């Protein structure tokens, strides 16, 4: 519902230092 | 965790530390996926044989968590159970087929900035998002090599079914996948003992959630060239959860 | 290793 939006990343419009590793990867 | 690095504050706030009550310690991990419902590997609990079973009454959750050691006032929440479920198929005898168990709790647990449930694929996410190839994350506080001071993470692309076969002579079945860098390929990482139960999440680039596919299962050895890690497959067994989740409320 | 946890829990 709410599920899987982090408050301090995702709400925030803040990525975390490695998760365009995982976008990359989605070829 | 092998070869991974310190979570950011934050950064998995869906991560659950099961904790052993007496004598206190780190049992494995899990993930929160509802303000009462806590997912985990069946054999965290049950286990013959290394003679584990555990009840209700031997556990704690302990959700919001980054350091390891530390009792996070004011940050973490602990949890007591009101109930164990385990796949009633449930393979400890041969292959940890069908590796997965729910806690609920006893108390719905307060959400926060530390504290957030992370989603449950539905087929067309999984669908997409389950390819050779593709990297998750898999997070925890077990060890660094065959323990760390905080929550470690490490990214891990899933790895085609005839090398995850060829790469062991257990039998693997559909309700598993593995993950893991070749040799050939320069970078390494691993799940290790204790990360076990924890979860293996996606970030979905069709809505920027995170999903769970899958949770840190077995392997041999933690790291080795040539091997891989072994995840439940979630949406595999969702039947059960939504069911489970249905008439247990 | 661990920090004990408050009696309460
Ligand atoms: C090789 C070995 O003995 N280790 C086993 C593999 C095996 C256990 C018997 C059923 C078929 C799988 C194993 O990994 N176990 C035996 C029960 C606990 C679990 C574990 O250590 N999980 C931790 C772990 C380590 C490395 C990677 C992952 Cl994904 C998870
Ligand atoms: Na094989
Ligand atoms: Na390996």
């Amino acid at each position: 519902a709410d599920c899987g939006l982090r408050p301090l990343f995702e709400k925030k419009s803040l990525e975390d230092k490695t998760e365009r590793e995982l976008l990359e990867s989605y070829i | 965790i092998v070869e991974g690095s310190d979570a950011e504050i934050g950064m998995s706030p869906w991560q659950v530390m099961l904790f052993r009550k007496s004598p206190q310690e780190l049992l494995c991990g899990a993930s929160l996926i509802s303000d009462r419902w806590v997912l985990t590997a069946a054999h965290c609990l049950l286990y013959p044989p290394w003679d584990k079973n555990f009840t209700e009454n031997d556990l704690l959750v302990r959700i919001g968590k980054h350091s390891r050691t530390r009792y996070e006032r004011n940050i973490e929440k602990i949890s007591m159970l009101e109930k164990i479920y385990i796949h009633p198929r449930y393979n400890w005898r041969e292959n940890l087929d069908r590796d997965i168990a729910l806690m609920k709790l006893k108390k719905p647990v307060a959400f926060s900035d530390y504290i957030h449930p992370v989603c449950l694929p539905d087929r067309e996410t999984a669908a997409s998002l389950l390819q050779a190839g593709y990297k998750g994350r898999v997070t925890g506080w077990g060890n660094l090599k065959e323990q760390p001071s905080v929550l470690q993470v490490v990214n891990l692309p899933i790895v085609e079914r005839p090398v995850c076969k060829d790469s062991t002579r257990i039998r693997i079945t559909d309700n598993m996948f593995c993950a893991g860098y070749k040799p050939d390929e320069g970078k390494r990482g691993d799940a290790c003992e204790g990360d076990s139960g924890g979860p293996f999440v996606m970030k979905s680039p069709f809505n920027n959630r995170w999903y769970q596919m899958g949770i840190v299962s077995w392997g041999e050895g933690c790291d080795r060239d040539g091997k891989y890690g072994f995840y439940t497959h979630v949406f595999r067994l969702k039947k059960w959860i939504q069911k489970v989740i249905d008439q247990f409320g | 290793d661990f920090e004990e946890i408050p009696e309460e829990y």
